[PDB]
């Protein structure tokens, strides 16, 4: 089980950020991806997740007009994927380092993470 | 301890799971003048005689919905045969080219403003040393803004062929029949779950009549449940997994297409033409669904009774609306009179459970990606007049979010899944079987040898 | 053809051992095999021609069916029953493959139950079916016999 | 939303001595506890899945406790390796939140 | 081989019935049957593969003649007549089907005259065919006999 | 299966007698008859229809091998021995075919060296065995028999 | 000004220069459990009950 | 940074490609080895 992050990016504030977790080696399908944010001077903070087998998404309700998550499949090759985010209107208060990660088995209906990307970091 | 002997017995009724290559057929009455029916020609096979089926006293059998490898062939051959009919297509290589685009504002309702483009453009010409400058209308969904200019989506990635105008991809029943060999045995209990030791087993030459019909989140013109709304998933507590709901009854729904609509051809070389779409005669309103509230009220009153049988009879059971970050994930999509519909169904999964009409708007797209792959595409050519379907709903595909608050809540969505979801839903009662005609058992007799 | 195909499979072994001609018909005749013996042409063919995939699955079905059959047939004649449905043999039984007399099988077993019984025997018993024909014609050629 | 407070805000301890964090909800979750260590420059690991049940290649010098309300982290032979930060993870309710974090400090 | 493959088709039942091997041999056997089992290549079958349509056609009718053949072939096994050319069953002739003698039959009419009096008997006829073998293993299955 | 194949094909006429199934077994059954017959499927397929071309040279193959089958058990038929592997006929050798006595040909030649010997009156051989069957079955159909 | 005739409805191939259309004669035949029956009859004119075969 | 053995040996090549949309034409350039190229008429 693996999952690859994309490197660190900078933005104009305002604008919005893309990043992306490449996950493999596991059913894509099944185990549910969730998304936390790490910032150094607060502690770290839910997001949101996503189904990636129905393609829905679940927020933390601080970002419904600002965080969208998308998941990418092919029936074909069920041990690949990816998950996608879409972070609009950044600003400094954004700064963070955004992790990537999977719930452990049985868990589907909760979220511990079992598994962990290496974090972007953005701004 | 008795003397007995080894005795060879050849057409013994025994046989052990397999898989297999079905070779499909179809029941040659109306079907048979469709002509340029894809399903009409593919499943050429006369079947349904008034075909056989026949009861298995004392046979409890094995069955899985889950893993049924029909339903992973229904899935190829239905990909296979859509890339054959278009692979002989005009490929509209051409219109790649910059469009100089302006807003339709004739006519138009509030609802429809920036709906539609009014694209001009430098078009090759049958007789090569000469250009043409021609326009065509277009769905906002299917073009992209770069720099007025404007291009086709599907430009980056991958040429764009045009569904030939004389193939009707219509949704015709078709059976799947066993090859020499191999059997189909169906399992007749009512109340079936999908997994198990089925006790009511007969043998079939075919299976029923199915209309291999592609929708998203509600299953369209498929078969009702004999007696109770049936809920069927691979692991019901496993909020990853989806949810087939199977009606007892049907829902009926009225789509259309409103706006008059004309079409006319371009050549864009040597008999290779391009459908545009011309001025639109009437006005221009939106494309919409219409389900009757009182029925899509006691149809949900009848799953969610169901789903408490799973969830809990103290268990607040409400439903909630599509949430993703692409169309193709938050919409109902079907193919109706040929056009493509992308409809807004959140006005329908919008209640809480705790024990006139509804108008669905809907946009509609010209170029399609299909299925999922990444390279690929499809434009439909345009239909003239309008276009009105009246389809049955008859299953839905649900998702839950996983658990909630201390309230004890549950939360359905409309579900997307991959398309063999909807195949699923109709050959859940089938599975094939190889036929073993040897063995062998002790008796009295031996060989006298002469 | 196929008006009880498996009709006696959860009858008894004794029962269905009547049965044997109605699930021996249907191994070599499917639907495609009758349409492609019409005296009129099936119409149907050029669609096979012009997409030959789907000529190349029609066919691999067909030759299968067709191998299947002949295999089982090589067995029998091998085994000494050329022909017949029931044929008796001089291999003994081994009370080790299983161990129930007759009374208690040919009246209370189905055959689907038989074979999940003995199915890692059947190896055994096919070796000395064969064994056993090669003796037989080894005394064959001897004009003094038993 | 669900708080977590975790306390004290800091552990100071040599290695070969225990350790454990203390965790408390503001409203009841049952077993819904989750728990992660720390590091500059890595993803959080997790330690445990649900109160007191470990995750998968944790070491024995680790296991957990508690119900309802009140947790707690132990930590038997702390070794030099556990000198991080640590977090308790609320999974009850929705959002996931998380509680501010203790650290783990030499003397 | 074909030296008077049907040379018997305009005489008599009797004298045509001397004849019946001309005709078994030629089922499974025309030119492409022959060259196909050449132990030089035949050159030609690049052809078939480079245009992959008429490759289809030729696998299609060589697998139909085996069908064909094999099916008959079943059908004698059914009945009780494994191999020969002629096989003597136990069921009699209902007088219905056809009402001429012995005499007037093997000695005026030709096969094909025949074939176009009973064809719509043929269902009929194989029918009983099929139920008398069945009848004769019930009572094999019998150590006291008749 | 396959575990002495031609083992006695070094050996004497009279010893390779007895290992007859041997190479019976394997006329019917090469690898890819095994792979077409497993109860999953064999995976590979799909590389035979993207590519017709190999798809076509497989059933060829797999045609070939049951029509070579087929026409031995039909000439086997034909000439009255359905089934077994060794049968008795009633041509007389002719001592110009091949002119030694059994202690010579059963004992000291191999069967390589005897197809070698006599291949020129094999169609000679082939045609006499037709002709005796014909015969008996006219001597079959006279009730009083010899 | 000129242009080729099949222009507004189709593309135009080429025969290759190599391949020669020459009409030797073929002989159709039967496959295997068919045959092919010929009348002999001077002076047939196509339908009807042919006696010589 | 070419050794003596490899003079000659590479060229720099520009040129006038098409693109992804049909009305536009790109710049673009590639190594090539000797052995791959013809001169003509740089
Ligand atoms: C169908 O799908 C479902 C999923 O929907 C599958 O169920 C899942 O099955 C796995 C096992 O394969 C379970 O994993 C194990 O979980 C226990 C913890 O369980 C306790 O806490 C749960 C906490 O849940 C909270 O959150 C939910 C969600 O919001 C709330 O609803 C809850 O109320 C809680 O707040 C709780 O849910 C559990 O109760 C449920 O299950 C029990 C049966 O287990 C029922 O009786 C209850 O009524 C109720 O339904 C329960 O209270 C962990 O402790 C396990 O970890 C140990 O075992 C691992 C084995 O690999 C090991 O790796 C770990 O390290 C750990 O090892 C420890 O124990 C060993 C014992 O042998 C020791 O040797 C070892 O040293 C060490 O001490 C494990 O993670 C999932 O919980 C379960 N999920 C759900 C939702 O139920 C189901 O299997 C599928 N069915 C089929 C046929 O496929
Ligand atoms: C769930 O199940 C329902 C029930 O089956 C299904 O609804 C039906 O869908 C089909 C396909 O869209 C509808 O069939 C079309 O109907 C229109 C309307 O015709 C009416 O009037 C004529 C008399 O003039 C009546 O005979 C007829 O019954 C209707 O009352 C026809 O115009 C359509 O024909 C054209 O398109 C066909 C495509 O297959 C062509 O084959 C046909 O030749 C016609 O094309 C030609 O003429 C066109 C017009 O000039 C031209 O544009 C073309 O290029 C070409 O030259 C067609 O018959 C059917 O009526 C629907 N039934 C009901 C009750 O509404 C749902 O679609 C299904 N749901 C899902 C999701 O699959
Ligand atoms: C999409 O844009 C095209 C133009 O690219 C629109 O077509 C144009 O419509 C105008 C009228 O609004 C035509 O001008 C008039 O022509 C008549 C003769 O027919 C003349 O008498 C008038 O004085 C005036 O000049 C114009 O010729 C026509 N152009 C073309 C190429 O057809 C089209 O209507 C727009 N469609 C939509 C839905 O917006
Ligand atoms: C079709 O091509 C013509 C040129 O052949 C385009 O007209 C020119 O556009 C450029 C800007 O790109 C102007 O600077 C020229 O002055 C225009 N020339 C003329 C004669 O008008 C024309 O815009 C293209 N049409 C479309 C719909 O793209
Ligand atoms: C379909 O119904 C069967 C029962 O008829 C379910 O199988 C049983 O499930 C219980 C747990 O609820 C187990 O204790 C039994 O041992 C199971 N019985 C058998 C024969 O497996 C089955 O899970 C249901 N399927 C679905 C998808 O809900
Ligand atoms: C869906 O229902 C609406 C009503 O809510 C239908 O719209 C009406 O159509 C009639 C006939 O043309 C008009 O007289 C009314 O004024 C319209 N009402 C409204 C509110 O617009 C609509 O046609 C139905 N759609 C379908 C596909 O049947
Ligand atoms: C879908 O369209 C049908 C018409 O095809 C509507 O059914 C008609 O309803 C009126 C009452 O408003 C009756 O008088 C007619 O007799 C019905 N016609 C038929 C053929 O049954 C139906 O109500 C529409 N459904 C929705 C949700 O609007
Ligand atoms: C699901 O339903 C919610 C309403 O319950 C929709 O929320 C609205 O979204 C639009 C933008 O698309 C906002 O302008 C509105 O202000 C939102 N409504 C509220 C009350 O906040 C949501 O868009 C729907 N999702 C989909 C895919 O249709
Ligand atoms: C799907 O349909 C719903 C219902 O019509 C849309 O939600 C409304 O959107 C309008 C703006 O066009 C707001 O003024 C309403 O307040 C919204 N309704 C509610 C209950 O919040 C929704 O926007 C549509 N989805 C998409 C993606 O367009
Ligand atoms: C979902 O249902 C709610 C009601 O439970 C809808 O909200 C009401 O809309 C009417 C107008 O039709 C207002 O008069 C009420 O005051 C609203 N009530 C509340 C609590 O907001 C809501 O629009 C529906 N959502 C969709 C997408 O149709
Ligand atoms: C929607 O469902 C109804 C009910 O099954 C369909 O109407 C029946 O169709 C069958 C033939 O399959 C007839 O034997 C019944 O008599 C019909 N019942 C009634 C009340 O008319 C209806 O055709 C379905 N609609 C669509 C579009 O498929
Ligand atoms: C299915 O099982 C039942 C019960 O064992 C079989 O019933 C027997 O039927 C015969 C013939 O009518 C009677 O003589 C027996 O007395 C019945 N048995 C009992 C216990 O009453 C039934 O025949 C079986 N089905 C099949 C196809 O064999
Ligand atoms: C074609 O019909 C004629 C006339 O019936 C047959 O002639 C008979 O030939 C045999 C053998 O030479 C003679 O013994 C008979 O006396 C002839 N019949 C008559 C009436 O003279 C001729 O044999 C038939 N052709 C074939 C192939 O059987
Ligand atoms: C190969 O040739 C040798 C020599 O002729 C055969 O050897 C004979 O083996 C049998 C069995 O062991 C002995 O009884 C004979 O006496 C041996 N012959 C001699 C001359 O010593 C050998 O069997 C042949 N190989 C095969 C497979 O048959
Ligand atoms: C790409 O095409 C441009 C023209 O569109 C070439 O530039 C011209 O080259 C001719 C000689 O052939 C000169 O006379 C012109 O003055 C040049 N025009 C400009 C604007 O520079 C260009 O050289 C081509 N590029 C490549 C790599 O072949
Ligand atoms: C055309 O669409 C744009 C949005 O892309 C909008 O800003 C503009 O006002 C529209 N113009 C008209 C006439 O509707
Ligand atoms: C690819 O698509 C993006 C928009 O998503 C566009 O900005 C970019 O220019 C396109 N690439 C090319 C080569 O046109
Ligand atoms: C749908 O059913 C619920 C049941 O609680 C009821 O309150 C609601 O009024 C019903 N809606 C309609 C339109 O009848
Ligand atoms: C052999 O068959 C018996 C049937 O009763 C089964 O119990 C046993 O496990 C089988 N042996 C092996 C190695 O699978
Ligand atoms: C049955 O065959 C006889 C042959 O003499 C024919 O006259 C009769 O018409 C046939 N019956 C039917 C229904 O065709
Ligand atoms: C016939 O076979 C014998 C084998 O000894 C050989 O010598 C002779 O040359 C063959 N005849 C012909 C014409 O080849
Ligand atoms: C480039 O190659 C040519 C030979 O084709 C040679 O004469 C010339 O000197 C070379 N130029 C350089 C800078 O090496």
């Amino acid at each position: 089980v693996q999952l690859i992050q994309s490197g660190p990016q900078f933005k104009t504030p305002g604008a919005s950020v893309t990043v992306s977790c490449k996950a493999s080696g596991y059913i894509f399908t099944d185990y549910l991806i969730h998304w936390v944010r790490l910032v150094p001077g607060k502690g770290l903070e839910w997001l949101g997740r996503i189904n990636t087998n129905a393609g829905l998404m679940y927020l933390s309700h601080k970002f419904e007009g600002r965080l969208i998550l998308r998941r990418v499949v092919d029936w074909r090759t069920p041990s690949l994927g990816t998950v996608n985010m879409e972070l609009r209107n950044v600003r400094s208060d954004d700064s963070a380092i955004y992790f990537c990660g999977r719930v452990v088995d049985g868990f589907n209906a909760a979220g511990p993470l079992e598994f962990w990307g290496q974090g972007s970091p953005v701004i | 301890a008795e003397n007995l002997w080894v005795t060879v017995y050849y057409g013994v009724p025994v046989w052990k799971d397999a898989e297999t290559t079905l070779f499909c057929a179809s029941d040659a009455k109306a079907y048979e003048t469709k002509k340029h029916n894809v399903w009409a020609t593919h499943c050429c096979v006369p079947t349904d005689p008034n075909p056989q089926e026949i009861h298995l006293e004392n046979v409890t059998e094995e069955f899985n919905m889950w893993k049924n490898n029909m339903v992973e062939q229904m899935h190829t051959d239905i990909i296979s045969l859509w890339d054959q009919s278009l692979k002989p297509c005009v490929k509209l290589t051409p219109l790649c080219v910059t469009l100089q685009c302006t807003n339709v504002t004739n006519n138009i309702t509030d609802d429809m403003r920036g709906e539609l483009k009014n694209c001009s453009f430098n078009m090759t010409t049958e007789l090569r040393d000469k250009k043409q400058k021609v326009y065509s209308l277009f769905y906002r969904l299917d073009v992209v803004q770069i720099n007025k200019e404007y291009r086709l989506i599907n430009c980056n990635t991958s040429a764009i062929t045009q569904a030939c105008p004389k193939v009707s991809f219509e949704p015709i029943p078709i059976h799947y029949c066993a090859p020499a060999g191999f059997a189909i045995l169906k399992c007749k209990d009512k109340k079936f779950n999908g997994t198990g030791p089925c006790p009511s087993v007969s043998t079939v030459q075919c299976t029923h009549g199915i209309k291999p019909v592609v929708s998203t989140q509600l299953l369209l013109n498929g078969s009702l449940a004999e007696e109770e709304v049936m809920i069927r998933s691979e692991n019901i507590t496993n909020n990853a997994k989806n949810i087939l709901v199977q009606f007892n009854t049907p829902v009926q729904i009225n789509c259309t297409r409103p706006n008059n609509n004309t079409r006319k051809s371009i050549r864009i070389g040597p008999g290779q033409w391009f459908y545009a779409t011309g001025d639109i005669i009437g006005d221009i309103r939106q494309a919409h669904c219409n389900v009757s509230k009182a029925t899509w009220n006691e149809t949900l009153g009848k799953v969610v009774k169901q789903l408490r049988k799973h969830f809990g009879n103290n268990t607040i059971i409400r439903f909630a609306n599509s949430s993703g970050g692409d169309l193709e994930v938050t919409t109902h999509s079907f193919n109706c009179g040929g056009e493509f519909f992308y409809c807004n169904t959140s006005g329908l999964f919008n209640s809480t459970w705790i024990s006139d009409s509804i108008t669905l708007p809907c946009r509609i797209k010209q170029i399609i990606n299909m299925w999922q792959r990444i390279g690929q595409a499809m434009y439909a050519p345009p239909i003239q007049g309008v276009i009105r379907c009246v389809s049955n709903i008859t299953g839905l595909i649900l998702t839950r979010d996983g658990g909630s608050t201390n309230s004890t809540t549950e939360t359905f969505r409309p579900g997307g899944g991959d398309m063999r979801d909807n195949w699923r839903s109709e050959l859940y009662k089938y599975k094939v079987v190889k036929i073993e005609p040897l063995g062998v058992a002790p008796t009295r007799c031996k060989r006298r040898v002469v | 053809v196929f008006l009880g195909f498996l009709g006696a499979a959860g009858s008894t072994m004794g029962a269905a051992s009547m049965t044997l001609t109605v699930q021996a018909r249907n191994l070599l005749s499917g639907i495609v095999q009758q349409q492609s013996n019409l005296l009129r042409a099936p119409e149907c063919q050029q669609h096979l021609l012009k997409l030959t995939v789907w000529g190349i699955k029609q066919l691999q079905a067909r030759v299968l069916a067709v191998e299947r059959y002949l295999r089982d047939q090589q067995l029998l004649g091998i085994w000494g029953c050329s022909g017949k449905l029931i044929c008796c043999t001089n291999v003994p039984w081994n009370s080790s493959w299983s161990n129930r007399n007759l009374s208690e099988i040919w009246d209370n077993m189905t055959w689907l139950q038989w074979d999940k019984e003995i199915s890692n025997y059947t190896q055994i018993i096919y070796g000395l079916l064969e064994e056993s024909q090669n003796q037989q014609e080894k005394n064959e050629q001897d004009l003094l016999a038993l | 939303q669900v708080v977590m407070t975790q306390s004290p805000a800091t552990l100071s301890l040599s290695p070969g001595e225990t350790a454990a964090v203390s965790c408390r909800a503001s409203q009841y979750v049952d077993r819904s506890i989750s728990w992660y260590q720390l590091k500059t420059g890595r993803a959080p690991r997790l330690l445990v899945y649900a109160a007191s049940s470990r995750s998968i290649g944790v070491p024995d010098r680790f296991s957990g406790s508690g119900s309802g309300r009140d947790f707690t982290l132990t930590i038997r032979g702390v070794q030099s390796d556990d000198f991080a930060l640590y977090y308790c993870q609320q999974d009850y309710y929705w959002p996931v939140t998380f509680g501010q974090g203790t650290r783990l400090d030499m003397k």
